[PDB]
């Protein structure tokens, strides 16, 4: 309540009080105020969007590659699934194989670019 | 880290020499054993 | 979420449902109870959120006057021999003399 | 190379991996609620209890997925923030890297989530265990009791919050919301009669040590007035209080450990539950009951010995072990390893959070992996031959040669062989209490390692040869692929575990 | 109660334990309406001796609603009995009474395993008839139905609704002395 | 949500883990304190009045009070 | 107290099997079930039905010593965990304390502040 | 607000710099905190919270230091059993190695060992040595990129540091 | 020498218009007064967003490389492994052949946010950059 | 932070490590816990102020952080026990040095106040030793 500036004066402080008392330059002044002197709000904001849209993309691929591997491999026993699968053309028995990987496998590559830093700039 | 031995003149070693003795160093890896040789990798290939 | 009204729309809602799960009969049944126990429990719900902000303020101006009864019983609440003692004859005479001005 | 981009990486996972499960088990409750009146199982085909197993079963894989994902990401960020810290050896700049929380989903409970490596080891026990109870529980789950597909569901919800809040009473409240989930297990899924007074004795048990340490955190929370563990570092508790503490919160604890002498609930409720909870109550809960151990006594400055607590831990370990050979029942005698185990765990969180809690986080999750393949064996034994006692069952490895042949492996698993994780967690414990007690350190390693393992194996061995000569029309057939597989997941994570990174053990 | 420079600091509330009181007052009272308004939906002339809990053994609704109504009674959390044990617990603590605490703790596990006791009677061989007959079917309450429902929905999550109620009765306890 | 949106604390750890305490200090913690400080903030107001007359008082100083 | 070499005919009255009621069967491997050996059956259901018959009959049911030192074993225990105390005192070792040397920081916790 | 728990010892206690006497029994919460609960719980209680984080971390960096000397010092030794024969290898080893190795022995490193029991100056000294090994390496930047978090703009700026500070050194005179 | 032979690289790539965003972010980076607190703010803002590397790129390649599988296995009858190996083949090369996803509205906004300072002839974008060079 | 350069080095920057008496530890603890309230005020006041005045367009920007000047003399006073003056400009010149560090990473590098307590507290340290 009385941490104000009301009833004070430059000429009831001695230069050197004045001097180290004084507000720093706008810049600095302004990273200060918006706690952005190391990293800003826009940087926080980017990265919290690359998270949430690399989580949901990790959750939807691992979510349709269990699904498709278990729709795809539980139709039956061995030598049904064995008919089946032959009885099916070319494309349907690619779409059985490659699709169950390649989501799950798109997953553990956002992953590992989550967890490793090749951008960093300072390389020769 | 230190040498942690004692240590031996060179006028010692020259004299190791003269006797027929070669000194310790390690040796490479071959091509074979190297993991970063086009041996190395042509018998991964095959 | 935010509205209370809707808030109280949805259990009541969630309500009806369980309430014709528990009696066994088929949901989709005496229709026009979804829309009364909605209406119901969002007047509610909305008033009891009113109530308990005006309790709360209401709550926080008790105990503003509550905290010079606490005083006044601690001062009164003193053994005897202690009222003139150096750690409460400051507040006493402060309670006893000063704050007697009726 | 550390970024920002890690950080919210880890923190969004684990809070969109609990929203995720939380969402799958909403619209699965929703889904099960209003699409019957009666919502117990339609005898047919088409019937929502095939969805609702499928949706149960696949939230909880995908969600351990993303939960080995946000470990991963958890483990990066915990390894470059406490470097950070280190660091910098400029006294100018310190560092203050200030979050921002996300925007799609809200803070559930309106708490900030706090992640320690001891906490996602027990959500990964939770995971992983809770999928193995499932799927061995897909035969008790039937008309008028299916609703409990949910529960490993519930568990791990409930869990997800005990391990990521900082608020000391949500951290209580989440101990204390795993009762009622499994007592509703034991009493209606469990096909034994003498099952409900197991499950009383369980609830009465269990409930007793919730109620001292009910008592602990009333304590801790009316002299501070705070829920916080900083709030708790920046208070100091007087000897008499430290003390009262750490009793009721020890015995609480060990309650639920269980320890000596208040294992005779697990002891009954084991033999008496459902192989998928008995999988689930001796692989995860326990270990649930040791965080909240860890948690509360690591907060505290205790300026008492705690040589009564390690001699507490240590007679439970001695009595357990003792007791291996006079059990012909399987499932007791797991019961009794079990025990044994967790004396053993419990007794390293005795010296406060020295170099000893590392050794017990590794020996929670191997004995979480071990019981659980102990159990399922035993389920399978049960399931074939339609008894668990060794006078009526022998000779398995001649007439289902790959259950005898698990039998066998089991054994060398238990016995510490050095290539597992059970062997790391015994050199740790042994060590630490050989450089603090070395002749209780050799009684503890004398008891434990050879009069138990001689009774544990002598109960195995019997079962395992001989001739199963009688009732050859009803001998059942070899171990099926769901069985093998989980029985091979297990050895693998056993053996697999002993690579993981060093940094947190 | 601190006083620095005659100047009282006042950081307890002296109406906190009659909120208290009035809140386990008003729990148990909840509770007991949930565990009679099942027994008033069902034929009441079927539960005479303590081994007639296996009469509630009926449709999922009434069987549930006992066996929870039973556990809250008996304080397992995070029923609505549980709250008031666990607050009184809390306030003896901050009004410093242990041994007040011990005696409470023995009261509660022996009342406790003394509600859970009936648990074990529930188990039942068959499902029960307890319903009264009217027009030749069993006559089922919606209304009492419906009262149940709300009871359960408070007796379940009544936890995360606690707040509320403790304002208001805080609220009430504030005026004993002003 | 509506329900907590009173409190920047969630409703669970509001009921229990405030036992004994105003609901003043729990809700409106600058306005208690502030309050309690009504005595004090007039000797500080005192203490500057003296002190920019040249005359430091040394009894209240310490009574330098931000929130 | 020891087995009976006798030969016994078969028991009449013994604990046997007994499920829930509705109870769904296990019905793995073509749900044979094969009908159970009377004495194999009492075998099974005999420890967890077996209780003592006197008072004091716990002590010298056995060996009075064996059963003495095991009921004495926690003492035991605890003793020699003081004597290994007072070495570790005398020498400046691990002691059975709680190391509260982390002030309350938790294990790899992770410890970030919002903006 | 933190609180206390009412006290039952009949004490009296001495206050010489309040100049105030007070029973143990009665005493309100703010007197049990600074006369009861006023005793210290860590090793460096003049540290802040995020400096006391430091100190352990670093005490924490420390033992595993101890731990990494003796590990090294028995790597050297294996060396040592297989490039030297029998015949003279425990003359070689008595020379430096075996001071060493008894240097870094049971009490002066944490080993397998549970805790190590170190007083407060014992874990100030080797948090001390951990520093004065941090402030050697990050004069020359080392701690990029195994012991230190940096942006593209702090690397180059260090590397222009470390390679002024290069140059200085090296054109000093030889002691 | 060297050190000369390494500032004349410095003014070289000052030369340079496609190294100007690099070294005017490199310029920001050392917060220092010759560029103003909002042009640092904002330019940071246009820069973060412009090298974000999404990952949807990667999941709209796997959606349309399994959803054309997924189209030509479903509706097509009787299909011919020639055309659908030649169209794998034609889709997998569009995909290498496009760019991931290049954005072009962030980068003018760069060079409004630098072309305020002659970073060419700029004694102090000199002085700033030849202590801190990548 | 507990570091003494070495007066005669081989290389610029080498430090030996420190370990302050029992009695310096204490002292330094127990003030800062009585006076802690002043460092949490200074870093509340700094933010108010710079939200106040610090626009340069604002009638107080020519005041700086003067309004702080009570807090951070009243810290002093506190953590000095009211031995050593009223202000930290009449501190002993053994600590002029690490109070002009303090001051410059409080008010001119608005570093977060963890470094600032850290200067502080070396001004308290070095009074200390000078007078213990
Ligand atoms: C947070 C924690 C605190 C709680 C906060 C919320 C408050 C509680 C709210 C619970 C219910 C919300 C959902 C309602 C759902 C709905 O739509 O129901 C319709 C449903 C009507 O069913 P129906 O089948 O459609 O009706 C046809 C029938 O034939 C029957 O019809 P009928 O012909 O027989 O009679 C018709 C009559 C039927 O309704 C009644 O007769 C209501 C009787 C309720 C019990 C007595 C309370 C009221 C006392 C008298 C008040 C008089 C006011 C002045 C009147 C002047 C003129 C006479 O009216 C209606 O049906 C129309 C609606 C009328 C208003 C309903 C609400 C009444 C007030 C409820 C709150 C009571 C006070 C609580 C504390 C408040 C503190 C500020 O109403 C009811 O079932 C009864 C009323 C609502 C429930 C009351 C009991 C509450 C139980 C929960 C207790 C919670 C404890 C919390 C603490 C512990 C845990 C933390
Ligand atoms: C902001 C982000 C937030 C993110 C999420 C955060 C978490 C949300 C809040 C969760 C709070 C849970 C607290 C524990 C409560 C446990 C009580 C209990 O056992 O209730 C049994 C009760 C169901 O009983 P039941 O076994 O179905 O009983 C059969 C019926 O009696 C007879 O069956 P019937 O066929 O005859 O009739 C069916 C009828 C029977 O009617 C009733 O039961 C009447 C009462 C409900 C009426 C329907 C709703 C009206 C509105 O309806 C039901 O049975 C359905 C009951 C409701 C199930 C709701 C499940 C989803 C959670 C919804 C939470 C809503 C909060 C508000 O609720 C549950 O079991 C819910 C699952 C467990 C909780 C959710 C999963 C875990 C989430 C994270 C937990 C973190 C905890 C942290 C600490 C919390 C405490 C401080
Ligand atoms: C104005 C109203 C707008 C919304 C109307 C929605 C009607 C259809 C709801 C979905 C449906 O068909 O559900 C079938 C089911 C039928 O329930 P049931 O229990 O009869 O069905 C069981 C029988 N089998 C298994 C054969 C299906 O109904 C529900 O699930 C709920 C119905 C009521 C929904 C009320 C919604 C809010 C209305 C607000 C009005 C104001
Ligand atoms: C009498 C019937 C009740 C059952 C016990 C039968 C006798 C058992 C026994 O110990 O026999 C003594 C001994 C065996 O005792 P033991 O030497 O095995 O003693 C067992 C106890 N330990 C090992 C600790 C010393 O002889 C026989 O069992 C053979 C004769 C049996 C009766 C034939 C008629
Ligand atoms: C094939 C299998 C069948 C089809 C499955 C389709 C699944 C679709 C998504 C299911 C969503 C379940 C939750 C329903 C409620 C909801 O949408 O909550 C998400 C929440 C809503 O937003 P709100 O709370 O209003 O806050 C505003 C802030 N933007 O916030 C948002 O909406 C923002 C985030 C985007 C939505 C997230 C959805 C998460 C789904 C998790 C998996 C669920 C699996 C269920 C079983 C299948
Ligand atoms: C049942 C619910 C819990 C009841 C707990 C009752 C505890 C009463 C303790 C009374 C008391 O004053 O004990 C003091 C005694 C010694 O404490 P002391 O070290 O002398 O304290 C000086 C600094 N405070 O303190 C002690 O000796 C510690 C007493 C611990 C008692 C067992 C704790 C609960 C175990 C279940
Ligand atoms: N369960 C048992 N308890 C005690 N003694 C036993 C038991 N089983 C076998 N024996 C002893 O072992 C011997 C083996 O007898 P057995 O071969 O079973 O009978 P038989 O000789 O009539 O075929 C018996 O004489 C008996 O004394």
């Amino acid at each position: 309540m009385n941490i104000s500036y009301t009833g004070l004066k430059l000429e009831d402080y001695s230069d050197e009080v004045i001097r180290k008392y004084k507000f720093p330059n706008s810049n600095e002044l302004e990273r200060f105020l918006n706690r952005e002197q190391t990293l800003t709000v826009q940087q926080h904001k980017s990265a919290i969007k690359l998270a949430q849209q690399d989580f949901f993309a990790v959750a939807g691929l691992l979510s349709v590659g269990s699904l498709s591997y278990i729709f795809y491999n539980s139709v039956g026993g061995k030598v049904i699934r064995d008919r089946i699968r032959a009885s099916m053309p070319f494309p349907k028995r690619v779409l059985v194989q490659v699709l169950p990987f390649v989501a799950l496998g798109t997953a553990l590559i956002i992953s590992r670019r989550g967890i490793e830093g090749h951008n960093h700039g300072y390389k020769q | 880290m230190q040498n942690a031995y004692p240590e031996i003149t060179d006028q010692h070693r020259e004299f190791l020499k003269k006797q027929g003795l070669k000194v310790y160093e390690p040796k490479p890896l071959p091509d074979q054993i190297n993991p970063f040789s086009k041996t190395y990798w042509i018998t991964n290939a095959f | 979420m935010s509205s209370m009204l809707i808030w109280g729309a949805c259990f009541g809602l969630f309500t009806r449902a369980a309430a014709c799960k528990a009696s066994m009969i088929p949901l989709t049944t005496s229709p026009w109870k979804y829309p009364k126990y909605m209406i119901v429990s969002a007047v509610t719900f909305y008033y009891f959120d009113w109530y308990r902000r005006m309790a709360l303020e209401q709550l926080c101006y008790n105990e503003e006057k509550l905290e010079r009864y606490q005083i006044r019983a601690k001062l009164q609440s003193l053994k005897i021999g202690e009222e003139l003692s150096d750690a409460y004859r400051e507040s006493f005479f402060e309670h006893a003399v000063q704050k007697n001005n009726i | 190379m550390f970024n920002l981009n890690t950080i919210y990486l880890s923190r969004i996972f684990i809070e969109f991996n609990f929203y995720f499960l939380f969402f799958l088990f909403l619209i699965s409750s929703i889904i099960f609620y209003f699409s019957k009146i009666i919502s117990i199982q339609n005898l047919n085909q088409n019937s929502v209890f095939n969805f609702l197993k499928l949706a149960n079963i696949f939230g909880i894989l995908i969600s351990f997925f993303i939960h080995i994902i946000s470990f991963w990401f958890y483990c990066i960020y915990s390894y470059n923030l406490s470097l950070n810290i280190f660091s910098d050896i400029n006294l100018y700049n310190s560092n203050s890297i200030e979050l921002l929380n996300n925007s799609l989903l809200p803070n559930y409970f309106k708490s900030n989530i706090t992640i320690d490596f001891f906490g996602l080891i027990l959500l990964t026990l939770a995971y992983i265990v809770g999928f193995v109870s499932i799927l061995a529980l897909d035969t008790r789950l039937y008309w008028k009791n299916i609703k409990y597909i949910f529960s490993f569901t519930i568990f791990l919800l409930i869990v997800y919050v005990y391990v990521t809040v900082s608020n000391i009473l949500l951290f209580f409240m989440c101990y204390e919301l795993l009762l009622i989930p499994s007592f509703l297990i034991v009493y209606f899924v469990s096909p034994s009669r003498r099952a409900i007074q197991a499950s009383l004795y369980f609830v009465i048990w269990t409930q007793l040590g919730s109620l001292l340490v009910l008592i602990a955190i009333s304590y801790i929370i009316s002299i501070t007035n705070t829920y916080e563990f900083n709030d708790l570092k920046y208070f100091n508790f007087t000897n008499s209080e430290s003390t009262i503490i750490i009793f009721l919160i020890f015995l609480g604890f060990g309650f639920k450990a269980p320890i000596w002498p208040f294992h005779y609930w697990l002891t009954k409720t084991h033999v008496e539950a459902p192989s998928g909870f008995s999988i689930y109550l001796s692989g995860f809960l326990v270990k649930t009951a040791l965080y909240g151990f860890y948690k509360f006594n690591t907060s505290i400055f205790i300026d008492i010995d705690s040589s009564i607590f390690i001699a507490i831990c240590i007679m439970g370990v001695v009595d357990s072990s003792l007791k291996m050979w006079g059990q012909t029942d399987l499932k007791k005698l797991v019961a009794y390893g079990t025990i044994q185990e967790m004396n053993i765990i419990y007794l390293a969180f005795c010296w406060g959070d020295s170099c000893a809690i590392l050794g017990g986080i590794l020996f929670s999750a191997t004995h979480a992996f071990l019981s659980a393949l102990m159990f399922f064996l035993v389920d399978c034994i049960y399931r074939r031959y339609h008894t668990r006692s060794l006078v009526e069952v022998n000779g398995i490895l001649h007439i289902t040669p790959n259950l005898g042949l698990s039998i066998l492996f089991m054994l060398v698993f238990f016995s510490g062989i050095p290539g597992t994780i059970k062997f790391i967690s015994e050199f740790y414990i042994f060590s630490g209490l050989l450089e603090a007690s070395p002749f209780i350190c050799f009684i503890l390693m004398l008891v434990a390692n050879v009069l138990g393992l001689i009774g544990f194996s002598k109960s195995w061995f019997n079962a395992t040869f001989g001739m199963p000569k009688k009732n050859t029309k009803y001998l059942p057939m070899d171990l099926s692929f769901k069985e093998s597989y989980i029985i091979l997941y297990c050895f693998f994570f056993l053996f697999i575990f002993s690579y993981f990174s060093s940094i947190f053990f | 109660m601190s006083i620095f420079s005659n100047i009282w600091i006042n950081n307890d509330l002296n109406s906190y334990g009659l909120s208290i009181l009035l809140l386990n007052i008003i729990n148990y009272l909840i509770v007991f309406m949930l565990i009679l308004s099942v027994i008033l939906l069902t034929n009441l002339s079927k539960f005479k001796s303590l081994n007639q809990f296996k009469e509630f053994n009926s449709y999922n609704f009434i069987l549930y609603s006992l066996i929870f109504s039973l556990l809250s009674m008996a304080g397992i959390p995070p029923l609505l009995g549980f709250t008031g044990k666990f607050l009184a617990i809390l306030y003896s603590s901050f009004k410093s009474q242990y041994l007040l605490i011990l005696f409470m703790t023995i009261l509660n596990i022996f009342g406790m395993y003394f509600y859970i006791q009936n648990l074990r009677f529930v188990v039942k061989k068959n499902k029960s008839s307890i319903l009264n007959y009217k027009n030749y079917y069993v006559n089922i309450n919606y209304s009492i139905t419906l009262n149940i429902i709300l009871l359960n929905f408070f007796n379940f999550f009544g936890i995360l609704f606690l707040s509320d109620l403790i304002i208001i009765l805080n609220y009430i306890s504030s005026y004993i002395y002003i | 949500g509506v329900w907590s949106n009173i409190h920047p604390t969630d409703k669970v750890t509001l009921s229990f883990a405030n036992i004994g305490r105003p609901f003043r200090l729990i809700y409106r913690p600058e306005i208690f304190l502030r309050d309690q400080q009504a005595k004090f903030i007039q000797l500080e107001k005192e203490h500057i009045e003296k002190s920019k007359k040249g005359e430091f008082v040394e009894t209240t100083s310490p009574l330098v009070l931000w929130n | 107290y020891m087995g009976n070499p006798a030969v016994q005919s078969p028991p009449k009255e013994f604990f046997n099997y007994h499920y829930v009621p509705d109870n769904y069967p296990d019905a793995l491997s073509g749900f044979r079930i094969a009908y159970r050996d009377p004495f194999e059956v009492q075998h099974v259901f005999a420890y967890e039905n077996w209780e003592y018959q006197y008072d004091g009959q716990w002590w010298s049911m056995g060996s009075l010593a064996c059963n003495v030192l095991f009921f004495c074993t926690p003492l035991f225990l605890y003793l020699i965990l003081q004597v290994e105390e007072l070495n570790s005192e005398k020498r400046g070792g691990t002691s059975n304390k709680f190391y509260h040397n982390n002030a309350g920081f938790f294990h790899f916790q992770i410890y970030d502040n919002k903006q | 607000a933190f609180g206390g728990f009412r006290q039952t010892d009949n004490s009296l206690i001495i206050d010489d710099r309040r100049k105030i006497i007070l029973n143990t029994r009665s005493l309100n919460d703010f007197q049990q905190k600074i006369y009861l609960r006023n005793f210290f719980t860590n090793y460096r209680p003049d540290l802040s919270s995020y400096d006391y984080f430091a100190f352990k971390e670093k005490l924490r960096i420390g033992e595993l230091f101890l731990n990494e000397y003796r590990k090294r010092i028995n790597n050297e030794v294996r060396r040592a059993a297989i490039l030297t024969p029998t015949s003279s290898l425990r003359e070689k080893m008595n020379h430096k190695i075996a001071d060493q190795i008894l240097d870094l022995s049971s009490p002066h490193v944490r080993g397998a060992h549970f805790q190590a029991v170190r007083s407060w100056t014992d874990a100030s000294k080797i948090v001390n040595y951990v520093e004065e090994k941090q402030t050697k390496i990050n004069k020359y930047g080392l701690q990029f990129p195994l012991l230190g978090n940096m942006t593209e703009e702090q690397c180059a700026s260090k590397e222009d540091e470390v390679y002024q500070r290069l140059l200085k050194e090296m054109q000093k005179p030889p002691k | 020498a060297s050190q000369l032979q390494r500032e004349q690289k410095l003014v070289q790539s000052l030369q340079q218009e496609s190294l100007q965003p690099h070294l005017f972010k490199i310029i920001v980076d050392s917060q220092s007064d010759l560029v103003c607190e909002a042009d640092r703010r904002e330019y940071i803002k246009h820069y973060t967003r412009a090298n974000e590397k999404s990952s949807t790129s990667q999941l709209l390649q796997v959606g349309a490389l399994l959803g054309y599988i997924y189209a030509v296995g479903r509706y097509v009858s009787n299909p011919s492994t020639r055309k659908f190996s030649y169209g794998l083949a034609a889709l997998l090369g569009s995909f290498s052949l496009l760019n991931p996803s290049k954005n072009l509205h962030h980068n003018h906004s760069l060079r409004e946010i630098y072309s305020k300072y002659n970073i060419s002839t700029n004694p102090q974008a000199l002085e700033i950059l030849k202590s801190r060079i990548y | 932070m507990f570091l003494n350069p070495v007066k005669d080095s081989e290389f610029d920057d080498e430090v030996k490590g420190f370990v302050p008496s029992e009695g310096e530890v204490r002292f330094v603890a127990n003030k800062n816990k009585e006076c802690g309230y002043y460092l949490q005020g200074i870093e509340q006041c700094r933010r108010k102020m710079v939200q106040l005045a610090g626009d340069s367009s604002s009638q107080f920007h020519s005041l700086g952080f003067l309004p702080c000047k009570r807090l951070v003399d009243a810290h002093y006073r506190c953590m000095t026990d009211d031995k050593f003056g009223s202000t930290i400009e009449e501190v002993p010149e053994i600590g002029l040095d690490s109070a002009q560090k303090f001051f410059d990473c409080t008010f001119q590098q608005l570093k977060p106040m963890q470094s600032c307590r850290r200067f502080f507290d070396q001004v308290v340290r070095d009074v200390y030793r000078a007078n213990g």
